[PDB]
């Protein structure tokens, strides 16, 4: 007997094991993984942009030119901000930033970002302008305070009623921050600003402010019972910021011209940037794209996979192997 | 073992077959060897590569900037965020692993059915002028040469040629 | 010698429609049907019989207050929902806010039963002016004026005496009374309006206690104004009452709202025309019929919608396939 | 397709049967012509009807209020209905493409299902009395008449009733 | 009915059987009786089990306290979670009745592949020894005897062995 | 012609159970098995070994601050959710408000040690009368009381002394300090409790800065009284003092609680009876102990819970079609 023709199916050596909904651990010649389990370690560029890293400040610190904190650098334009989980240099002097949440996640992503001085320390001839300085804030070891803003003293025994007004002439919104000192007693009131009540005016187009001291006893911070409220706005072209006070004021030295055009969010992470550019930033390392799943970390940033708590999801592609 | 090839009459797979996912092993005079069927090959391989692509190339992805920037005194949105996150994890989670469990079953049977159609092709084409094995074979009533064998793998047959002689061979054993 | 022959076979027409199936794309059907909505009406319609309150040049803190330059529409006892332009016309023409205003009006985007009524008219304030409390930035009938469902009390014969009221709901519905306090610009302005140099405001009901003062300081010109006036409001239960006491930049109410809410919705922000129509599902851009699972159109619906997703088709294959 | 008919042992279909989806095609001394098997189509307009109201009818739809009622100073929350929006919008493109792919993949198939099953219906009653070509026709051993004709297509054909003359045209012609 | 056993060409199901799924009949002169295969009943109950399994362990449950904390001032951040709320209850609910619908119509079409296995099995044995009546059945044209039975109900029927036994029978039944 | 007959068949039974295809309807089925879980218990039970903090008929607030008619001193140190009744009878006694009331309730919603120490005794206030603060709005059995938690100052000799007093706390644990304001009706009122017409509050810790003042104005009649109370409350981080000051209008902290928290829960709106019982899934209306992946008993749960669906029935067919 014989001329037999037979029908038969390709095998391989493959130990490859997929899952099926009836069977389990079910051997396959071909079969490809679906789900993305790889990052490069690094923090990269967003879309090639990179991103702002602060080392070791905060944003209120970065904002406010903590005196141990890098005096701006060329970062006119970064992708989304990276914080350390708890930064060390933060509000030197203890108080509070308003709105601080908000703040961060719009200044999450700038397209356009400059320092600018928009009230010289000449325009407080009556005022003492040198003397706002305390040891919570050192610079080399000697008391400072925040770069971008300052403490006004009274002169002469006089802190005469400060009118001052602004008109943001540039074609970029503005960021102006300012702040009101809360004192310790009645005699540490006089003797920083000479006038018992106070009060604190800032009026734009849409903003109308009035902010008065609250002198009371409070519990030693950085060695430090006095607080200080600094407070924010923006500032649209051709618009004015108007400021009116009679002591207690922390006037703005320095402000920020701004030009948003996306968003994104504060980062956590300890990660070294690796000179990388990626479409999808993770805390612990960024991932390539084109696989549908992943479980790396959920806190990402960009066009990523949907983060999933699964370890494998293989696609079955060849025959089932023998 | 929906459609009974793959793990049914034909109770294995074979490892000289390298040239392709489904062909032919033929034994005649002039000796044997393996023949892979390209025409059901490369359909399987087309097919296969658009469900792994449609699984992936249907993914809609967007810019999403996930953070956690709720203070102390707003736990409450930051419940309601983390609701939403877990939400979606049990979501995607739950559709990611039966997709593959359910298209990993389609696709060891998709494999099955196009082994079994080969079967029934080269059985259309025999009819009596060949004998059934019943395990993926088919043993031949007449002489058929390695250009024969061909034919049966191209799908141009002639049954007229050799009916004469499988039903001389049908009477033989008789 | 003739064989009789029966053959099997299927059904096939001449039909272009296309199918995408798991492993083959482009594949051409006999019949197919979508089940995705791709198309609205490009107007703007009742939601279940109920036409919406649509604020064609004026935003809902203008229409509320009475703004002189809002165009004044019929009354409107009921809506479905609010359409508000994106950039409204008229807001606030005497430059100012409403507090709490997105909360206000989200509540006010559904209102079963709404009307104004009056509950302390002008002739109910003997020793302060009534007719004077007008800018130039609020024009009505060629004449200036201001918010004309609140009275801007002014000094009458250099003298505010403090004012004590309360107004008791007599309703069995629910009252929205607004109310608001006048910024000045100087220690002068201040004196020359309500002749007494530190005011307040006070209000208080069986849930309301609220304290204001003046923010007198230099502001920059909006509408040609550097004054302000921030407006407040409430909910005044049935059989409560509303006590003010204020000794100047004190903004009365006159006119009040009395509203019956049952149901929830927001505010469509739009520009499409009205269409006199109704509809289970209302898009930015128009309506939608909903009888498919799904619908490209627009996310920002208001309704009993499909899943809106981001495809073109969603053709099922319900024939044949068909071949050349 | 997956069971093999509609471009299997059939090529094309028939452009002459718009009486239904399946049906036959008869050829006798006494004419031919085209007929639709009612039952057939009839299960195959049913479950396509089912297939396509439970895709709609099962889909559970509410009213909802879906607008931008969030300040300046309160984008961390509408950043939340933002991803709380594009992951639905993510979860239903992506369910609704693979559900219209996937169930497509499975009406064709439905429907090669229902022809092989309507030719092995045939095949079996037929037997040894006819001799089938191999491209989804038959030829029959004896004389069908158009009354015969229908029992091939409702289920009546009697098998002894040609089994003899069948022999004188097989068996016999040699 | 996707291939046509079920309710195809087998019509019907059998009360008598309670030992599987599928199994076999056999009625000779010894007697009749009612037989499981054992090995494709295994298959399908284990292969049944794997899918409830997986409907149900795949499902990732996590601590969640679901309430309403937001007051009469906080109504938008209420609509956006009632928004999030009814989202994930219409994924859900549309996921779980149509993954039922599809999954019911594998299952069924599961149990139709499995008979016709175990029919296609029988059929390439006896091959010409019997006929094919086309109700799930072969009337064998030899005799065929409860060994005999057992034959084929574990895949070991000779075919030679009962070859010209059919044929002269086969070549007078169908003389009439 | 007695041919030998092998025949290939299936099971089948006397279940009516019918489950539905994609393409079929109502189809028997010999066996089945429904995914969608719809029996609870109908009680409120332990989450995860811990009992739930049940108010009867007291809010947070009644119960924090000491409303009379509430309980005075709870047992409990732990619980997994608080049960409260859908309106609360005893919220405040005397009308006013919490300050970050919703906060302070999540916060409070999974506590793991809770126990209340007294951080400032009565005795603490020679120059004040500490016998005379309350209220007909405020009974217990009758008589008129205040909360238990707290101390309304009065002036005491026609005289109300500047208040300067502050607590470290010297515990190991977080202190929940609550204290308040007291809104006067009219000038008369203010000067026959406090003597003082305008007065003031500060409250200061390492992150609080508060300055408070009231508001003497003409209010509609709560519980008949024209008054208001508004209440305030910081959480004392271990080895940080809060100090207090004040010259009238104070309501001073008597009570506080040391506070461990270590988890989150909700708030459960709910009435029906504690059932001496655990669950890892708790509903209003009974707690639920399933493995499936759906239910369809409640939305609203707290717990590890499958996803609640609109569906009756979701029955999976395990066995073949019957006959
Ligand atoms: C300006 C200054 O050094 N003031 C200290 C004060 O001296 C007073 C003197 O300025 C005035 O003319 O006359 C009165 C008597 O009539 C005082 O002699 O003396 C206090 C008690 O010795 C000091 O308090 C101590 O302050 C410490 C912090 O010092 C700093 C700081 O580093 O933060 C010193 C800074 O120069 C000063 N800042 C400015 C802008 O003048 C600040 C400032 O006083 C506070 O930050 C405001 O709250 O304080 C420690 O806090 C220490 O515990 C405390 O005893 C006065 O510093
Ligand atoms: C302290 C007191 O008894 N006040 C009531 C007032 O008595 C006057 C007295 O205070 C003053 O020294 O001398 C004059 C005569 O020269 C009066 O004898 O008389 C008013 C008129 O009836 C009362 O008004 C009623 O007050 C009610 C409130 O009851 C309580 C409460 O809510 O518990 C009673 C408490 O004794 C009282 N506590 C303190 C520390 O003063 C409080 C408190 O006055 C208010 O809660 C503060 O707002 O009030 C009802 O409000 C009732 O409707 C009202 O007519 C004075 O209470
Ligand atoms: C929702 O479905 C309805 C019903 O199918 C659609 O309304 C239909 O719209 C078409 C085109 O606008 C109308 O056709 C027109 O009819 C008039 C005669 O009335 C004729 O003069 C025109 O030339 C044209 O054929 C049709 O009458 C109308 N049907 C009904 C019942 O009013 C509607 O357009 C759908 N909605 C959307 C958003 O697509
Ligand atoms: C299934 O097919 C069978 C064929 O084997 C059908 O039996 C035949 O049915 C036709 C239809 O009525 C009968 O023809 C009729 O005959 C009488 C008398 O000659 C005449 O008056 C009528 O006008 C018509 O021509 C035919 O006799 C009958 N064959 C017999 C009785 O042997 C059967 O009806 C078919 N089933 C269905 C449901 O159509
Ligand atoms: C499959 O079997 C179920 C029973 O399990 C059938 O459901 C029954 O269908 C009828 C007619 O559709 C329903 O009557 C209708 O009930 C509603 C109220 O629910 C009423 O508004 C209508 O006027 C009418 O009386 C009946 O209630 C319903 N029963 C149940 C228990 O759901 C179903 O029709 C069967 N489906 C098919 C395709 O055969
Ligand atoms: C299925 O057909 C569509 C047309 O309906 C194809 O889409 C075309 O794709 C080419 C790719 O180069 C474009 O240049 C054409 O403009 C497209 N036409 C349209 C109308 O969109 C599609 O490519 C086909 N599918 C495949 C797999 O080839
Ligand atoms: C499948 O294989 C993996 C890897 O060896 C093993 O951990 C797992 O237990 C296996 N499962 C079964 C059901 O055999
Ligand atoms: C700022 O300067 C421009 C220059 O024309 C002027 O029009 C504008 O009013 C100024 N802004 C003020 C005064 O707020
Ligand atoms: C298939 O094989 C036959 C026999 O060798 C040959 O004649 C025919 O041309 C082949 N078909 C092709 C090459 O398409
Ligand atoms: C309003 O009038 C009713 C009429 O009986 C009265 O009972 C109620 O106390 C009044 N509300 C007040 C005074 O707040
Ligand atoms: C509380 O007492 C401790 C004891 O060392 C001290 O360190 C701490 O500063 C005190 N807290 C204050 C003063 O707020």
């Amino acid at each position: 007997p014989g001329d037999q023709i037979c029908i038969g199916y390709h095998a391989n050596n493959s130990t490859e094991q997929v899952d099926t909904i009836m069977e389990k651990n079910v051997t396959v010649t071909h079969a490809q993984d679906i789900l993305e389990k790889t990052h490069n370690g690094k923090l990269c560029d967003l879309n090639g942009v990179k991103p702002l890293i602060l080392k070791d400040c905060s944003v209120a610190g970065w904002l406010l030119g903590n005196p141990m904190c890098d005096e701006f650098i060329r970062v006119p334009e970064w992708s989304y901000i990276v914080e350390r989980a708890n930064p060390a240099n933060d509000l030197c002097y203890p108080g509070s930033l308003n709105d601080y949440e908000e703040l961060k996640h719009m200044l999450s992503r700038i397209n356009h970002f400059e320092k600018i001085q928009i009230i010289p320390k000449s325009s407080w001839p009556n005022h003492e302008t040198s003397l706002g300085v305390s040891a919570a804030c050192p610079y080399q070891g000697a008391p400072s305070f925040f770069r971008n803003v300052v403490w006004l003293i009274k002169k002469n025994d006089a802190y005469p009623t400060i009118k001052i007004s602004y008109n943001n002439t540039n074609r970029e919104d503005l960021l102006i921050l300012w702040g009101i000192h809360h004192s310790n007693n009645a005699e540490e009131q006089t003797n920083l600003y000479k006038n018992p009540i106070t009060y604190i005016s800032v009026g734009t187009s849409t903003l109308n402010q009035r902010l008065a001291p609250k002198i009371a006893t409070r519990s030693q911070v950085n060695g430090l019972r006095g607080r200080m409220d600094f407070f924010w706005t923006i500032l649209k072209p051709d618009d004015a910021i108007h400021f009116e006070s009679n002591g207690n004021f922390i006037a703005p030295e320095y402000a920020y011209k701004i030009v948003k055009k996306g968003d994104s969010t504060i980062m956590k992470s300890g990660v070294e940037y690796g000179h990388c550019n990626t479409k999808c930033q993770t805390p612990v390392g960024a991932i390539n794209s084109s696989m549908p799943f992943h479980n790396i970390h959920p806190l990402t940033i960009g066009e990523c996979p949907k983060y999933v708590k699964s370890n494998k999801l293989v696609l079955a592609t060849g025959l089932r192997n023998s | 073992g929906l459609f009974g090839a793959i793990a049914g009459f034909i109770e294995g797979g074979w490892q000289g077959m390298v040239d392709g996912w489904y062909g032919y092993h033929h034994s005649n005079e002039q000796g044997s060897g393996y023949a892979a069927d390209k025409e059901s090959t490369q359909k399987a391989i087309d097919g296969v590569t658009n469900k792994v692509n449609s699984i992936i190339d249907k993914m809609n992805t967007q810019f999403e900037a996930v953070g956690r920037e709720f203070n102390n005194l707003e736990r409450r949105i930051e419940n309601l965020n983390k609701k939403m996150e877990d939400g979606f994890l049990d979501v995607w989670t739950y559709n990611a692993e039966l997709l593959v469990l359910m298209e990993n079953e389609r696709t060891l049977d998709f494999h099955d059915s196009n082994v079994k159609n080969l079967y029934d092709k080269v059985r259309l084409q025999l009819r009596d002028n060949a004998k059934e094995l019943g395990n993926g074979c088919f043993e031949f009533y007449h002489k058929c040469d390695n250009e024969c064998m061909e034919s049966v793998r191209n799908g141009t047959y002639d049954y007229p040629q050799y009916s004469e002689e499988a039903r001389l061979k049908r009477e033989e054993i008789s």
